[PDB]
DNA sequence: TCGGATGTATATATCTGACACGTGCCTGGAGACTAGGGAGTAATCCCCTTGGCGGTTAAAACGCGGGGGACAGCGCGTACGTGCGTTTAAGCGGTGCTAGAGCTGTCTACGACCAATTGAGCGGCCTCGGCACCGGGATTCTCGA
DNA sequence: TCGAGAATCCCGGTGCCGAGGCCGCTCAATTGGTCGTAGACAGCTCTAGCACCGCTTAAACGCACGTACGCGCTGTCCCCCGCGTTTTAACCGCCAAGGGGATTACTCCCTAGTCTCCAGGCACGTGTCAGATATATCATCCGA
């Protein structure tokens, strides 16, 4: 019955409809924005999910930190791009040691 | 008197983990002028949105909102 | 009661990495990106129809928002996944 | 005895500081400068844990970022030294200045 | 169709400041565009402010504390003075 | 019904105040808009764009123009601090840019 | 169709930017550096200017897609709309 | 015969494209060179003469900032002619790279 | 370039406190049904964008000295690392306690909405004055002496 | 220093086009009511921010010591600038057309609004194992 379960989707469409509804955007929203965005979500999250997995099984660890979400993002040119301008907590940096300082 | 309690070890620090391999003596002074001058920016919209809350604590959302003004987002507090 | 995505976060990655965990410093970073993103794309939704003299965030608004935003293949990708599902929604009623 | 060269050490604690993920700062000191900044924009503030937290990991995520480009304002003068010139320009250039 | 723009009162102000001085077509789109901008900026900071305090209502002290937020020093200072003067002014009939 | 007032002139502005509450009410802004955020935010406005004029014709009357071209506009933002904080990634059209040649270049 | 019209951005105009910018003496390489920039600036802008077409169903690209565009990469161009 | 020496008749120009609010590049390259480049995102594009001449401006503001910046770089590095390199270090720092 | 000696990974016992899992319930999400207004489709108008040809000439492309600045190499001395001894204050784990952050119940004043009413501002039309342009004279810099 | 020579400013005269004022008229701002509800205000609770204190010990600080690197100086040469000549294509004007961007008209169907029902996910509690820590066991780098 639930609109995440009939569009194929595990995010929730009708929170997302809700959130669309009063978070002030315009005056009426339509009916397959929701499933739309939610679509879309759930695909951003899959794929910072699969590449921070990625990162925790490289440590031979079974749990993903803020640390591996902050190698996951960096190393990937597409996913940096779109978070350029956010810091991660406890994230660290991404290990880069320039050449001329080497001996 | 506590802008000292920025040490030159932790200058030090941060400079190394920025990749940094040698550091002149009036980088610990330069930059805890930058680090005051940052903090003074994010504090005054900190205290500006815990104003208009008519709150008298200075909650972490408080601390995102601004950041988030300046450009740096954060993420992990809220 | 306070609403997060944990649920749902936690269910994308068990069906990404079935044998991984996730920690709750992370399950929060993930929470503040989705929050993020999916304020970001409702913001350009919004202004795309305040442009154009409409009064209605459509999947039209919404795709154009995700092609403005994500780089290419990342965009590519959302788009065809957002429409795969807007087409499910509709067919099945 | 082993004095480590001058120069290797220095290539040393920068893949420590660059694998871990720790604060690198004093948080006392730190919590203290914030209230005293705060003194000057209103009187007896409370501030909660997570915001001196939060302003800590935002300003050193910010000096990292900083001394990155510093850095290479550094190299590119055919130095390895960073000195203060190095830190204006980079902030000239990012728009701070 | 009929396109609104600041020009009368942008020219209004300028005779009340310049008495003897005039203005070109490009200047007063330029003026038009830095009134319209700043209008929306303080507009969306206002909404967020509300937003953020679960509140319903876009008041006066939203519009101030947007004001704080966006000018800087010395020109907020003033700006929250001619704000407060003119409000005072508008609730003695 | 008696003499119509506006609310501009009753607050003793210059900008509408009519309009600016018609603009926050038709901009999905919030659901509801006060009413003395119009004629605060049209206060705002209004001082902002004087403070903009009298520098604008400050460097019209040092270059002996009657008039202000979008020359003397970015003349007037660049140099005054506060204006140029505030308008910093903002790019004026035929406006140019602010003399300043580096001290190094100069001849010796 | 139309192609390689990167070079019509001379040198001396590459020049005169320059010394607008407030520079002395220019290398040899400077105009091909720059020539490839203002190609990176130019499409990435001009992508959102034609997304904004495109979703309006137009076919013409107006002023107020180039300034939407540039508004969106915080550039905001006053003159213009 | 009277030449002038090298390092006038370019501070010269340099007081004049300053003093001036001109475009400094041809228009119809550059309109020329918009189409090439759009024709790659939608076949058979219209584009309106505002938009092409805001296109211009907007270019050659961000080519003037981006050579400002170069100047300071090269400044940096104990030189005056600028290099490629000063408008990598340029764009890299400004993060645009 | 191997000998001595540091500072990383590697392997194992041992907790322990976050993590993932029952649970139940209550609030938010479905399901049906209605009204009406946004917008999608059709047709039209005109305007403004594309396309073209001719004449000027301002500007770009070219080629040639030549000087000045970028680059490399040498040298010096200083200031920044490296390590050792100390001492200073940061953590940490308790205590108490009290401001104030957060949630609830009235209920009142404020903002939305609607129905005439009209004047402010938007559109169209001169037009003369501010500004651009040219011609020449006076002023200022410049560089080889 | 000095004066010929080039660049630039000033001063005036002429033309020209757009900034500004005026008239007409819409339609959006004003006035005056009702009505619903958002939040102002008082009040209660409980929680977490603050202050303190002892103790341990990790880190910061100060001081020799040395060496390597930043900075200044000198020499080369090469490459970029100033200038004169030759294309050349921008640019302005003036024409023609037709594509499509703005309008109105109509209607229809999609979304908001409301009532009713129910399920899922949000606090809450609990076993338990992933990983951090103490302890012992090979890449590299410093010196003849």
């Amino acid at each position: 019955k639930t609109r995440s379960s009939r569009a194929g989707l595990q995010f929730p469409v009708g929170r997302v409809h809700r959130l669309l509804r009063k978070g002030n955007y315009a005056e009426r929203v339509g009916a397959g924005a929701p499933v739309y965005l939610a679509a879309v979500l759930e695909y951003l999250t899959a794929e910072i999910l699969e590449l921070a997995g990625n990162a925790a099984r490289d440590n031979k660890k079974t749990r993903i930190i803020p640390r591996h979400l902050q190698l996951a993002i960096r190393n990937d040119e597409e996913l940096n791009k779109l978070l350029g301008k956010v810091t991660i907590a406890q994230g660290g940096v991404l290990p880069n040691i320039q050449a001329v300082l080497l001996p | 008197d506590n802008i000292q309690g920025i040490t030159k070890p932790a200058i030090r620090r941060l400079a190394r983990r920025g990749g940094v391999k040698r550091i002149s003596g009036l980088i610990y002074e330069e930059t805890r002028g930058v680090l005051k001058v940052f903090l003074e920016n994010v504090i005054r919209d900190a205290v500006t949105y815990t104003e208009h809350a008519k709150r008298k604590t200075v909650t972490a959302m408080d601390v995102v909102y601004a950041l988030k003004r300046q450009g740096r987002t954060l993420y992990g507090f809220g | 009661r306070k609403e997060s995505y944990s649920v749902y976060v936690y269910k994308v990655l068990k069906q990404v990495h079935p044998d991984t965990g996730i920690s709750s410093k992370a399950m929060g970073i993930m929470n503040s990106f989705v929050n993020d993103i999916f304020e970001r794309i409702a913001g350009e939704a919004s202004r795309l129809a305040h442009y154009n003299k409409r009064s209605t965030i459509t999947s039209r608004e919404i795709q154009t928002a995700v092609r403005l935003l994500l780089p290419g293949e990342l965009a590519k990708h959302a788009v065809s996944e957002g429409t795969k599902a807007v087409t499910k929604y509709t067919s099945s009623k | 005895p082993h004095r480590y060269r001058p120069g290797t050490v220095a290539l040393r604690e920068i893949r420590r500081y660059q694998k871990s993920t720790e604060l690198l700062i004093r948080k006392l000191p730190f919590q203290r400068l914030v209230r005293e900044i705060a003194q000057d924009f209103k009187t007896d503030l409370r501030f909660q844990s997570s915001a001196v937290m939060a302003l800590q990991e935002a300003s050193e995520a910010y000096l990292v970022g900083l001394f990155e480009d510093t850095n290479l304002a550094a190299i590119h003068a055919k130095r390895v030294t960073i000195m203060p010139k190095d830190i204006q320009l980079a902030r000239r250039i990012r728009g701070e200045r």
